């Protein structure tokens, strides 16, 4: 049996709204004996609100024994470790799997919003960036969004290991031009632990 | 108010060590602002402190107390971990209790003038001087009542409503 | 015993000067018996012009014993299946490993060169952008050069999955601000199957 246990989500742990999970999924379970007791702790202090997830419907071949564990921000937030100790009959003795938040010394996100190429100008669609750069560490999250509404056709890049030490990333919303060109409002959503209710915002138009 | 110890008996979260229950000043400003510009009023100049805590004790389950019969219908609350970096509060529910008054903030405007009245020792003579007070007592009777009487209070406001004359 | 075959580098397979490999890298490789017999086939066709790699330094513990092999170029464009067999005489019977180039229609990647933020204006440094999107597969390589003279302090986003189906990513050219007012000419080079010599240039200056 193999444990592979797992962070939150970025925006979920930048968020007080949103709720961070500390996932411990489990695969190659025992078809003997198929028996999982998770133990949880929290540096040492041991949890006992995990909820283990129904056995999603795998078609054959091994067992996928997952365990949540739903976690306070500022637990991540001060990077506790977070262990997930599995137990199996099978298993001679517990396989422990420990996850914590990265360490080093967190940085601003400079959030820098760049406009659509002067060749894709052309095109009948353009591309709005947003540059994210000196950032760490590479938990962050980015999201568009024009004229308050949030936005729908948009990507963005994993984080980039910059040559300084930090990270980077761009985000390339996709709209038409006749947006762009009537004047709209496109604001690039920066979330990272450094910063003011771990919040910024960087508006775009056209000039 | 509860800590978070009510909900969740072995939880990790630091208990509020100091709070602070305020109401706001309608007396001085201006209402309409508050409801207009909600951010720049949030100072504890602007709100008047009916009660505080401080933990100055063993953790608890919750904390309560008891109020000196207010109405202002606009409250302001605060909640002090004071646990450094990230030690969010955690209250679960916040209970203001009481019972149910159409205007209340009337009668109680009733029997807070005519304290004032009362102080004023050369306005009127004791025959009605002593009217007053009787016909206060009577409300606020009424209102420490262990039985809460609404038609006894609307009774007995209504009776020291049209007895504030004034000069 | 674990088996890993990896494909070439994207540089090299859209470059005749330069050299393409396909690794076969195996983990975990008996302590016992580590007597590793590689296989090569190129859609059957059996060859023999591999080369096993020197052990490398390694930190003890567990055998990793790489195997090289030179490839054409138009093999690899082609599509073919180079398949390695692994053989160990702890292993009961080999372990073979397959890999090809990702079968589907390409497309030419439009490459858009975007100068630096109104913001990033008032640091000492600051970034110039290439965006290339629309492309597939993901096998591409993007170089910087200013003034001809092959660039340092870059860093190229991984090929993300876009919202159509094609691939994109950004390359952020850190420089100083003064080469950038001066006026100097910095090219984005990218190199990609479905372009004229695999290779097209987008130049970005001043204005």
């Amino acid at each position: 049996p193999s444990v592979f246990l797992f962070p939150p989500k970025p925006k979920d742990t930048l968020m007080i709204s949103r709720t961070p999970e500390v996932t411990c999924v489990v695969v190659d379970v025992s078809h003997e004996d198929p028996e999982v007791k998770f133990n949880w702790y929290v540096d040492g202090v041991e949890v006992h609100n995990a909820k283990t997830k129904p056995r999603e419907e795998q078609y054959n071949s091994t067992y996928r024994v997952v365990s949540v564990l739903t976690v306070l921000h500022q637990d991540w937030l001060n990077g506790k470790e977070y262990k997930c100790k599995v137990s199996n009959k099978a298993l001679p003795a517990p396989i422990e799997k420990t996850i914590s938040k990265a360490k080093g010394q967190p940085r601003e996100p400079q959030v820098y919003t760049l406009p659509p190429s002067r060749e894709e100008m052309t095109k009948n669609q353009v591309s709005l960036t947003c540059l994210v750069k000196g950032f760490y560490p590479s938990d962050i999250a980015v999201e568009w969004r024009s004229n308050g509404q949030p936005e729908n056709n948009y990507k963005t890049t994993p984080p980039v290991l910059d040559s300084d030490g930090s990270f980077f990333l761009y985000s390339k919303l996709t709209v038409d031009k006749s947006r762009w060109q009537q004047g709209n409002v496109f604001s690039c959503s920066v979330m990272h632990e450094a910063l003011h209710n771990h919040y910024t915002q960087k508006s775009l138009s056209l000039s | 108010f509860f800590n978070d110890s009510a909900r969740n008996p072995e939880t990790t979260n630091k208990p509020i060590q100091e709070a602070s229950l305020q109401i706001f000043n309608i007396k001085d400003y201006n209402l309409d602002n508050l409801l207009e510009n909600p951010n720049k009023f949030d100072d504890e100049k602007y709100w008047i402190t009916v009660d505080t805590y401080s933990a100055q004790g063993e953790r608890a389950t919750a904390f309560s107390n008891t109020l000196n019969n207010i109405t202002s219908k606009y409250w302001r609350v605060v909640f002090d971990t004071k646990g450094d970096r990230y030690s969010s509060p955690v209250v679960p529910e916040l209970q203001i209790l009481g019972y149910p008054l159409p205007n209340a903030d009337t009668i109680m405007k009733t029997v807070t003038t005519a304290k004032e009245l009362s102080q004023q020792k050369d306005k009127f003579s004791q025959k009605m001087l002593d009217e007053l007070k009787i016909k206060e007592m009577a409300l606020e009777t009424s209102l420490n009542s262990k039985i809460f009487d609404v038609t006894a209070i609307n009774a007995n406001a209504g009776v020291l409503k049209d007895c504030i004359e004034k000069r």
